[PDB]
């Protein structure tokens, strides 16, 4: 498996497993899972009440020192009762490392805003309001950032269509750009591309 | 040696880093004594703070203390000790050594679905 | 703000400028919800018309308890001397 | 009372200023004017089909974002490119870095008023777009760096022209630097302007020059290295005061060090293939597509279905010229992504615009919007 | 390259640099637009023996993420990696 | 079935928030018609605000009406601060749209849509 | 491995202080900038004489689409729909049926050139080299629907541009 296969880094794998044990035993109040991927990336799956205690720990503890917030993300998974999966990507410059902190919410439970810890989130989770509808409590200026001002709905929810429900055009009667129900000259053609043969036996889920 | 600048913008040069780190490390341990003993945060933070404080008490030089504390300039070691002190003062209020507040739902971290 | 008859007639003048209230059916003790047949937002904009006339901010906890114009004129009497 | 201005869209940006005469008390950038819903359209398209969206995010740093997405997909696939494809990726990534820093420095000088080095350096930028058109067929959006390597091998005589360009480009940097660096008017527009402390730069999620102008010694080509950046020799410029002038000097020195890297990549290009020799990921050659049965089946299934990526989530960050460019890719096991969050540096930089323009004036706002190299395609997605 | 030596000397004096050595206009020193045809090499998997795909499969050697902790002694405090080695200053041109 | 609240603890605090939001919109509508120089009357804009409040009147969940009050606050912030243009204000008045068929018979005549 | 830009201390002897004051009072670096701009005044400009002179291109260039034929007049396209399957913009719409001699051919082959992103996945997915993205970039129109090509327009593009398309494919197919 020399030329074409990506080489495994067992050193960083063992180090991130040890640090995952470390975070799981310092903070047992919120840490629900700790997992390390096969390409050596650490995920800390926590409870949504501990967004501020976990992220302030990793920012401030001298073995962690995750000073930088790289990215803040939500993922919509409609088969869960807590469909939204909030992802914090953190960068430690002292230990040259990256950690993923993952929590969850549904449409109505608010998540505590991490602008007290990382001010970078002041737009990021604001984006999560515009795109997903996840409210963030105790945010300084929470409003839409990317969609148009009168836009109803949250676009990156997976029950939201690819096109919108409204389209704009200039109307000369009212001398104004107006919104109308969307009608395409050609429908977006849904392709069914999934092969019916199993690709990865390692990821095989056990049946019922 | 009177290091003229730290290199980092907004971080001024501390004149006496040894006494400052000794005061901050003993204050970390004094705040950290209020945590129960079975908490892993107290044991780990006492361990790393005692290692750092023994290294500070072992060396009179600033620069060799920088090459053996292994944390960059001495002023950001001071700033990290301040961050650790504020963290321990928060960790007293949060009390995170307790058990898990709520089990997750059954397929909450199952991926792929 | 001086005489209670003037304040009561001014409250009735506000309510008779309000289009949805029947002027014949309107009395001093008539309830807004179950006599006059008004929405809650009708009563809310009545209270805002009273703030336009009398010129003082009425809070929320004591604007919900104003269910007849007698309670309104007694509230204005209690926020003044008369 | 105090003044409130609306510098509207007459990229593009809406600005709501709260001013106190000449000063700036509050800067609210209203964005979303180029929000096109890229990372929702990625969800319905395959990995090869989602590749050309990354060309159009940072549309002056095309092959860099191609490289970051290709590294994310190759990390989830557990495959690696051949060495020649890696040296080609680093070569064209540093050519892309020259493109982006010419765009950055010359438009930052154009907005302040120095309109001449714009025209002087876009001829060099025109020659590098000819390099892109020779390697891929399009001048800007190449769709060249793909998961598995690159799409097609270098045409014969391209490296001699990259040599002839790189031999002369340092004089172009020198005459740009002659026009601007020691110029007292350029220094008066950039020295006291937007001083960013290192702790607030780490806290605000800044990356790249926005960190390194403030003295933070962080470059992802050194610390978290990708394809062959541990095999090239270059220096990382570090600022001292965290202002617009140090960030200007950092970008000029990154052009210098990119020329150094391009010289080393021209002298160290290895022979070999340019795609991964797994034909279940990268497509076979057209000569063997038209002769072999397995290769025709793999051509059919890669250009209709695409490769299935194993289920998993990754955050792959590279050092784009604007900073840390990241792709958080979530794969559910199919041949289309489940999720693709696109971290771009300009979003966090434009979030920090409000702190960077406190206590400054109105004509310093254009200098601060210049020192953060803000392309609104990567900001609004 | 067509400028007379008076204009060329005025130009080199005004710039202060030797501009004919490094001209930003391209001339006959470029590659030919018509090239001889290539012969691209095959990769390492173009073999007729010892070339089973089950010994060079990348997508199927990737595993699900190993769960370190789940909710279903005097061990050392650890960091996610050793601390970052301090960068050495350049010897080429440190501006020092 | 025990959930974490957003702002309100029951329906009465939520109706307090709905009531204050309606008060703020009712005060804002004359300024909105004035500075956007809209062609509608003040009464017609107030009827549109009454229609948009009564559209969601069936909700009996405190968290849902909490998020509705928050989104009405965001719309009011985009109206007071001149962030919306005239087009965004007039998108509530679906003027250029055709009248939709209401009965069975005209919907039978025009197409297949129930 | 790092270098400090802008960490020089200026000298403080009378020589260098007088040098900096002469630079202040006599505007020496401003004269340096004037000298560089005067140097570019006496250069030959980089300006080509378009439309009579054209910018240099390569045989890989991705311009206007065309449908090629075999050297017997038979069109190469056999309706396999790989090009609309891989089209990242869904700009290609294909409909097919067997024609009168039983051949697998298209009845509809549309490319919306206003949807097209000009990335050439259709020419590299095509197993028979039928659709190509040829050399033409000067095909601007005065009307939007003139950029909505059907099969007849693309076959006329192939018949118009085959003498150049075949030479570009001849010059480039060994890299593919
Ligand atoms: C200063 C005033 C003008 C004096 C003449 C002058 O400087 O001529 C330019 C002449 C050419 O300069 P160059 O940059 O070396 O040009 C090289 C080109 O390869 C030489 O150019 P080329 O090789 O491409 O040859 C073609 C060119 C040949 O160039 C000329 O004929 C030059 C223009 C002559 C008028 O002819 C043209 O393009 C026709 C131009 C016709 C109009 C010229 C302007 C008329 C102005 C008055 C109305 O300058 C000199 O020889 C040096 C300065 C001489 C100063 C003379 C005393 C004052
Ligand atoms: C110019 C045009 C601009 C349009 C303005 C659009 C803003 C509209 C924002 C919408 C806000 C809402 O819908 S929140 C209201 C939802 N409330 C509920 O579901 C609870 C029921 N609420 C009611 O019945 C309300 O009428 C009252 C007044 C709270 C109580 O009345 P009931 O008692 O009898
Ligand atoms: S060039 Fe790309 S976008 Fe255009 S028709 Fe071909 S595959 Fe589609
Ligand atoms: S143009 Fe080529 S890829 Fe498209 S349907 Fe025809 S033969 Fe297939």
């Amino acid at each position: 498996t020399r030329p074409t296969v990506r080489p495994r880094n067992d050193v960083a794998h063992k180090q991130l497993s040890a640090f995952g044990e470390y975070v799981a035993e310092i903070l047992p109040k919120y840490v629900q899972q700790v997992q390390v991927s096969c390409f050596s990336e650490l995920e800390i799956c926590i409870h949504p009440d501990g967004v501020i205690p976990v992220l302030t720990f990793l920012r401030d503890h001298s073995n962690a020192q995750f000073k930088s917030l790289a990215d803040l993300t939500a993922v919509d998974i409609p088969t869960r009762q807590n469909r939204f999966e909030i992802v914090y990507n953190l960068l430690s410059l002292r230990f040259n490392s990256r950690i993923r902190v993952k929590t969850y919410t549904d449409e109505l439970t608010p998540v505590e805003s991490s602008v007290s810890v990382y001010k970078a989130a002041n737009w990021y989770e604001r984006e999560i309001w515009d795109m997903f509808g996840v409210f963030f409590a105790n945010h300084p200026d929470l409003r839409r950032i990317l969609t148009d001002y009168g836009f109803e709905g949250h676009p990156f929810r997976k029950d939201f269509p690819l096109s919108g429900y409204v389209e704009l055009r200039y109307d000369d009667e009212v001398k104004r750009v107006v919104a109308e129900p969307v009608e395409l000259a050609q429908e977006f053609r849904k392709f069914d591309l999934n092969s019916p043969w199993e690709a990865f036996p390692a990821y095989r889920q056990p049946p019922e | 040696l009177l290091k003229k600048t730290t290199g980092l913008v907004g971080l001024a040069v501390c004149e006496t880093p040894h006494e400052r780190l000794k005061i901050l490390y003993t204050k970390i341990l004094d705040v950290l004594g209020h945590i129960p003993k079975n908490a892993a945060y107290r044991k780990y933070t006492e361990q790393i703070t005692n290692e750092k404080l023994s290294i500070v008490k072992a060396e009179p030089d600033v620069k060799k203390l920088e090459e053996q504390l292994q944390g960059g300039q001495i002023e950001e070691v001071i700033l990290q000790a301040e961050n650790e002190l504020s963290l321990a003062r928060k960790m007293i209020q949060w009390k995170p050594w307790e058990p898990l507040v709520e089990e997750p739902p059954a397929s909450q971290w199952k991926w792929p679905i | 703000p001086l005489t209670l008859e003037g304040i009561k007639d001014r409250v009735l003048y506000v309510l008779k400028l309000y289009d949805k209230i029947d002027p014949e059916k309107l009395s001093v003790n008539s309830h807004f919800m179950k006599d006059l047949g008004l929405d809650s937002l009708d009563q809310v904009e009545i209270i805002m018309a009273m703030e336009d006339e009398f010129g003082f901010e009425i809070p929320d906890i004591d604007a919900e308890k104003l269910m007849c114009p007698q309670e309104i004129v007694d509230y204005i009497a209690d926020k003044k001397d008369v | 009372s105090n003044l409130t201005l609306n510098f509207g869209p007459q990229g593009v940006l809406r600005l709501v200023m709260e001013l106190s005469g000449e000063m700036v008390r509050k800067c609210d950038p209203h964005i979303g004017l180029l929000h096109r819903g890229t990372e929702k359209l990625i969800e319905y398209k395959t990995y090869l089909q989602a590749l050309p969206y990354f060309d159009r995010l940072d549309y002056v740093s095309m092959m860099c974002n191609e490289q970051a997405y290709s590294l994310a997909v190759e990390k989830l696939l557990n495959i690696q490119p051949p060495p020649r494809a890696q040296w080609i990726r680093v070569l064209f990534g540093e050519i892309t870095r020259l493109l982006n820093h010419i765009m950055a420095v010359t438009t930052h000088a154009l907005d302040i008023g120095a309109m001449t080095p714009f025209f002087w350096m876009f001829e060099e930028r025109e020659k590098m777009f000819e390099f892109y058109e020779r390697v891929s067929g399009a001048r800007m959006h190449a769709a060249y760096v793909r998961p598995g390597g690159v799409h097609q091998d270098l045409p014969l005589g391209l490296m001699d022209d990259i040599y002839e360009f790189s031999k002369n480009f340092s004089l172009r940097i020198d005459e740009l630097e002659e026009m601007l660096t020691n110029n007292r008017i350029w220094r008066n527009r950039t020295v006291d302007i937007g001083v960013v402390t290192a702790e607030d730069a780490l806290n605000y999620g800044f990356s790249g020059v926005m960190l390194r102008g403030s003295g933070i010694q962080w470059d992802l080509r050194k610390t978290q290295p990708y394809d062959v950046y541990d095999q090239v020799e270059f220096d990382v410029p570090i600022g001292s005061r965290g202002d617009c002038y140090d960030r200007y000097l950092c970008r000029v020195e990154e052009m210098r060090q990119s020329i150094r890297i391009i010289s080393q990549c021209l002298n160290k290009m290895p022979p070999g293939e340019i795609k991964v020799d797994d034909a279940k990921v990268s497509p076979p050659k057209r000569a063997e597509m038209k002769t072999s049965m397995e290769s025709l089946i793999h051509h059919f299934k890669l250009y209709t279905e695409g490769y299935q990526v194993p289920p998993g989530a990754t955050y792959t960050a590279i050092e784009a010229p604007k900073g840390e460019f990241g792709v958080y890719l979530v794969s559910d096991g199919s041949s289309r992504p489940y999720r693709c969050k696109i971290k771009a540096p300009g979003f966090a930089h434009l979030a920090g615009l409000d702190k960077m323009s406190k206590g400054h004036m109105l004509a310093d706002v254009v200098a601060i919007i210049g020192t953060q190299d803000i392309v609104f395609g990567e900001v609004d997605r | 390259a067509s400028a007379t030596r008076l204009i060329q000397g005025l130009r080199n004096w005004a710039s202060g640099r030797d501009l004919q050595a490094k001209l930003q206009l391209r001339y006959q020193e470029i590659s030919k637009r018509t090239q001889p045809p290539p012969k691209l090499p095959v990769g390492p998997s173009h073999r007729l023996s010892n070339n089973y795909y089950c010994a060079r499969d990348g997508r199927r050697e990737a595993m699900p993420p190993s769960i370190v902790m789940s909710s279903q002694s005097e061990k050392k405090a650890v960091s996610p990696a050793p601390p970052i080695k301090r960068w050495e200053l350049s010897q080429d041109e440190p501006y020092l | 079935t025990s959930v974490k609240p957003i702002f309100s603890r029951d329906m009465n605090e939520a109706k307090r928030r709905v009531r204050e939001l309606y008060r703020a919109w009712y005060r804002e509508v004359p300024n909105t018609v004035h500075l956007f120089q809209l062609d509608i009357s003040v009464k017609q804009g107030r009827d549109k605000v009454r229609e948009m409040f009564k559209k969601n009147a069936h909700v009996t969940d405190p968290r849902v009406v909490d998020l509705l009050v928050i989104k009405g606050k965001m719309e009011l912030e985009e109206t007071i601060n001149v962030w919306k243009q005239r087009t965004h204000v007039m998108r509530f008045f679906h003027e250029t749209e055709a009248p939709r068929p209401k009965d069975f018979l005209s919907k039978f005549y025009v197409g297949h849509d129930p | 491995t790092y270098k400090y830009v802008n960490l020089r201390e200026p000298s403080m002897d009378m020589k260098s202080v007088t040098d900096r004051a002469a630079q202040t009072l006599l505007w020496t670096e401003l004269i340096r900038g004037l000298g560089m701009t005067l140097s570019y005044l006496f250069r030959e400009p980089a300006t080509i004489n378009y439309p009579f002179e054209k910018g240099p291109l390569s045989p890989r260039f991705r311009g206007e689409h065309a449908l090629r034929r075999y050297p017997s007049g038979e069109e190469r396209c056999i309706a396999c729909k790989l090009c609309e399957a891989v089209c990242p913009a869904q700009a290609i719409t294909i409909e097919a049926e067997p024609r009168a001699d039983g051949s697998r051919r298209t009845t509809r082959y549309d490319i919306d050139m206003t949807k097209c992103i000009y990335c050439g996945f259709c020419q590299e997915a095509c197993p028979v080299d039928a659709i190509v993205e040829g050399p033409n970039f000067e095909f601007s129109t005065e009307t939007h629907e003139e950029l909505l090509y059907n099969k007849e327009k693309l076959l006329n593009n192939g018949d118009k541009w085959e003498a150049e398309i075949a030479a570009n494919i001849q010059a480039d197919y060994l890299y593919r």
